[PDB]
DNA sequence: CAGTCCCTGTTCGGGCGCCG
DNA sequence: GGTCGGCGCCCGAACAGGGACTG
């Protein structure tokens, strides 16, 4: 009986048509039994033929769970509803939120449940569960009520869940509490115990209303990555030649960079291996250089207006590194991660990782999801990404195919 | 009109565009006596109807032999309706496989009629499905009908069929859960665990069920004993092998004949292990016509007689145990070429294929694996919904070295190494640290974007020095030119400077193959070293002698 | 500076097979 | 014959995006 909040796709521009990729069969089994569940609590309803428009769908486990969760591949309809949770019903992003010592997640994915959505809107999200063997025809869905996984989803049920967390907000007003897709992101300084209880006294005002989860992170203890240079005693040619190619690349981030009097040190056409002295003139244009680095790059701040972008290199030994920027050689953050979940074994599974830590991240910090730059073939990660995904949100991604060039990011 | 048992599906047109209006084509006199009798028998059972002038719609209309039997089809050629009409979803996403049927006790197959004529059209969709049928004379009028049924022809009666058939079935399925119904269109596989008796009547059931819509199970279609021909195979209770495949003799081929050879080959190549269509696809590569009749090349002709040889001896299949686990193992048949077999008991093939994709100019025995891998991965999703363990001719030692130090994500499913050569593996390995001792060499190469000519050669720390003019060349070339003669003119350990990052990504990827043959003869110039160090460094920076080596070959 | 040129990779259009 | 839909393969042509040098 509640009133349905209409909603339209951005101007000239038709709903999703993105084809079913293939399902193995635990999954296909997960996603039969909750779909004829929330056809049976009326969330869902079968469809035809007749609604040109489908979107992906699959199913996760979240870390160190054990229940199976629907997840759908909105991001072609999230493109193609962009207008409307950033224009008519945006949220804003507390900039306290990464100052906090402890900031924790939660599913809140099951409220959307609970609001019917406009039934002009239902046709575009249309999605088909495929079958092993190709057995039975697409069996497809629309939803009834606010998708999990749409931009729209928590833009509707803004105002409904402000009313919710008044009366928390009001006991704790030092507590921050951001809401982005299908996740609630609480953070505060208390310690580590208190904190944990005053999740569970939200997780209980919660269920009053008719809605569990909890993954920790702690935002001030996040580092970043700088340039680093070698501290050798003993240089050799290619020590130098390696060096100097590096600072030539550091040169499109630190204007101030020089290697004029290293170059010096490369006159002649001498062995790799052979040691040279390091002149007075280059100990100090090395020196220098290395201040450089520990200085801030200039003119760097984020933009709103501009998308984010993220770019992964792998290391080798469980190492990998990423920068974050909208406009190239302005790196808002970098980092590196080291001895994720699958490291000397598989890099798909480390790279699945490195992309969810890293758009948590910036979920935190800016309230934005980045296109990523994915050092992998297409094919690869179309493969097996799937196997390892943990999160339920999607962050758009391209493929690179850069060469290494020099060791910028890692020693 | 009646009402059809079935619900019927709405259907729309385009916004803003209105029904076709296409003039009929002339039929010959025999094709007109088969429409009208098949048109006279259509009113009579109520899928088509009688129209007069207040409909403005026409499109044309044809009708074509069947296949063994002397009835014809009726097929409208409804491309400018397709046009107009709204977009389908269809919900066929891809096509069964025996190889993941599971040993079921009792089968049956059978096969409906009439089947697109045994699902109604949307009412007010009926309209636009307007067509003329002319006479044996010009000048008559000629007789105007409307479908009332899925006509044969249209974009939407596949995707309504499969549709409205699942639906029918549903009910069904629901009250009996341990029958296995594989529903591809007109087509119900139907097998269970239960005895022969309780079988019978459970597809008495279903045939009872499909009645109460509309839909006849002729006995003349009913499939009760083994062998059962199903999707074009032949299950048999333990076994199955595809319905016996005909390749043509033409002693003049021409294009397209290619094409209908090559085509089968392909659709043999899934249970028929060990076939090459290498040569024979090369006989396809920058041809125009059609029918531009081309002689067979020595390498197609021996290719053909060893396909020809694979298809004399008789080859079947198993079906799917989920107990045991899947088993899938690649053999390197050719360059560029590979093969597998998919299975869980040794030589117990559930079905074979091959992978041959050439992706990029450069690349090697390694990548090709990883992408056949992948290959088979999907396929195995498709039909088993698993990943199979893989036996690959790579050792396990060789995969480490190069997931490990490859700079792109690559990986591999849980595999064991099998030794069957010929083994891939890495025909050289770039050293991490210069080497000491080794003559080092500072290459470089530049050209001339107008005359095409340029120069490449190198300085080394003991003296050692050459240039070489080259002609009609480009920059890119010349740089992998000073990067080849460094490699000729060196040692069994060479250290070698340059700064072109076109050059030097293309050798670190260690490809052992190339569609560039500079790029050939660099690899085999590597392949005979013991030790090679490859270095960058920045151009135009003064840096050592490749300022000096910048300058000589500047012109 | 902005324009090419050189190179490489991807996407699509069009032939056949197979099934219905 | 010159219907529709699905999936697969092979090819070439058009598209497209980055790097070095010139303009």
């Amino acid at each position: 009986p509640i009133e349905t909040v209409p909603v339209k796709l951005k101007p000239g521009m038709d709903g999703p048509k993105v084809k079913q990729w293939p399902l193995t069969e635990e999954k296909i089994k997960a996603l039969v039994e909750i779909c004829t569940e929330m056809e049976k609590e009326g969330k869902i309803s079968k469809i035809g033929p007749e609604n040109p428009y489908n979107t992906p769908v699959f199913a996760i486990k979240k870390k160190d769970s054990t229940k199976w969760r629907k997840l759908v591949d909105f991001r072609e309809l999230n493109k193609r509803t962009q207008d409307f949770w950033e224009v008519q019903l945006g949220i804003p992003h507390p900039a306290g939120l990464k100052k906090k010592k402890s900031v924790t997640v939660l599913d809140v994915g099951d409220a959307y449940f609970s609001v019917p959505l406009d039934e002009d809107f239902r046709k575009y999200t249309a999605f088909t569960i495929p079958s092993i063997n190709n057995e039975t025809p697409g069996i497809r869905y629309q939803y009834n009520v606010l998708p999990q996984g749409w931009k729209g989803s928590p833009a509707i049920f803004q105002s409904s869940m402000t009313k919710i967390l008044e009366p928390f907000k009001k006991q704790n007003p030092d507590i921050v509490i951001y809401q982005y897709m299908d996740d609630l992101y609480v953070g505060s300084d208390l310690e580590i115990g208190q904190h944990r209880t005053k999740i569970e006294e939200l997780r209980q005002h919660l269920l009053r209303w008719g809605l569990w989860m909890g993954y920790e992170l702690h935002p001030d203890k996040w580092t970043v990555q700088p340039i680093v240079l070698p501290e050798k005693d003993s240089w050799t040619v290619n020590d130098i030649q390696k060096l100097v190619g590096k600072l030539n690349w550091a040169s499109q981030i630190y204007p101030g960079i020089k290697v004029r009097q290293l170059s010096k040190l490369l006159r002649g056409t001498k062995a790799l291996t052979e040691v040279i002295p390091l002149t007075e003139e280059a100990e100090l244009e090395l020196a220098e250089n290395r201040e450089i680095l520990k200085e801030p790059v200039h003119g760097v701040y984020y933009d709103p207006s501009k998308d984010l972008i993220a770019e992964i290199q792998k290391q080798g030994q469980g190492q990998w590194t990423y920068q974050i920027y909208q406009e190239p050689f302005k790196n808002l953050k970098t980092g590196k991660y080291a001895r994720m979940r699958g490291a000397h074994t598989n890099d798909v599974k480390q790279l699945t990782e490195a992309v969810q830590k890293i758009t948590t991240e910036s979920i935190v910090i800016w309230g934005k999801t980045p296109k990523f730059k994915l050092p992998i073939q297409k094919e690869t990660w179309e493969t097996w990404w799937t196997e390892y995904w943990q999160a339920t949100w999607i962050p758009e991604w391209e493929f690179v195919n850069t060469p290494p060039l020099v060791k910028l990011w890692y020693q | 009109v009646p009402i059809s048992p079935i619900e019927t599906v709405p259907v729309k047109l385009k916004p803003g565009m209105d029904g076709p209006k296409v003039k009929q084509w002339p039929l010959t006199e025999e094709k007109i006596k088969a429409l009208v009798e098949i048109c006279t028998e259509m009113e009579k059972e109520g899928k088509i109807s009688k129209i007069g002038p207040e409909n403005p719609y026409n499109t044309p209309v044809f009708a074509i032999k069947k296949k063994d039997s002397t009835k014809w089809r009726k097929l409208v050629d409804f491309r400018e309706l397709n046009k107009r009409t709204q977009d389908f979803w269809e919900v066929q996403l891809g096509i069964p496989h025996p190889a993941g049927l599971k040993k079921k006790k009792s089968v049956t197959v059978l096969d409906v009629g009439d089947a697109y004529f045994s699902v109604p059209l949307d009412e007010d969709f009926r309209k636009y499905t307007a067509f003329t049928i002319p006479s044996i004379n010009n000048e008559t009028p000629g007789i105007r009908y409307q479908y009332n049924v899925l006509p044969q022809g249209w974009k939407g009666s596949p995707a309504i069929f499969q549709s409205s058939m699942t639906k029918i079935l549903e009910p069904f399925k629901k009250q009996n859960p341990d029958i296995v119904i594989y529903q591809y269109m007109d087509d119900l596989y139907v097998g269970s665990d239960l005895e022969i008796g309780q079988h019978r009547t459970k597809i008495e059931e279903l045939r009872q069920h499909l009645l109460r819509w509309g839909l006849t199970t002729p006995d003349k279609k009913h499939q009760k004993e083994p062998p059962f021909l199903w999707m074009g195979y032949e299950l048999h209770p333990d076994k199955w092998t595809v319905q016996p495949i005909v390749l043509p003799e033409k002693d003049s081929w021409t294009v397209n004949d290619i094409c209908k050879l090559v085509g089968k080959l392909n659709w043999a190549s899934q249970i028929y292990p060990g076939i090459k269509v290498r040569q024979l696809s090369k006989l396809l590569r920058g041809t125009k016509a059609l029918t531009e009749v081309i002689p067979l090349t020595e390498e197609a002709e021996l290719e053909l007689a060893e396909n020809r040889e694979i298809l004399k001896e008789p080859v079947h299949g198993v079906y799917y145990d989920p107990s045991k686990d899947l088993i899938a193992e690649i053999q390197k048949q050719g360059q560029g070429q590979w093969t597998y077999q998919i299975y869980q008991e040794p030589f117990k093939n559930l079905k074979t294929g091959k992978y041959a994709r050439m992706r990029g100019a450069h690349t090697n025995d390694v990548k090709q694996l990883t992408e056949a891998v992948q290959k088979i991965t999907t396929e195995s999703i498709v039909i088993w919904g698993k990943t199979p363990k893989f036996k690959l001719p790579i050792q396990k030692e060789t995969w480490e070295t190069w997931w490990t130090e490859y700079w792109q994500a690559t990986w591999i499913p849980e595999w064991e190494f099998v030794n069957t050569p010929p083994l891939v593996k890495l025909w050289y390995q770039l050293e991490k640290e210069p080497i000491v001792g080794a003559e080092t060499f500072y290459v470089d190469g530049a050209a001339n974007r107008e005359t095409k000519l340029g120069k490449a050669g190198y300085v080394t720390n003991k003296g050692r020095q050459k240039v070489v003019p080259l002609t009609n060349t480009t920059n890119q070339k010349t740089e992998l030119q000073a990067i080849y003669l460094a490699l000729q003119d060196s040692g069994l350990e060479v250290n070698i400077v340059t700064n072109s990052q076109y050059a030097l990504g293309i050798i670190q990827a260690q490809p052992d193959k190339s569609e560039s043959e500079l790029v050939n003869q660099i690899i085999e110039q590597l392949i005979k070293k013991e030790k090679v160090y490859l270095a960058w460094v920045p151009a135009h920076k003064g840096i050592g002698g490749n300022e000096q080596v910048d300058k000589l070959v500047s012109a």
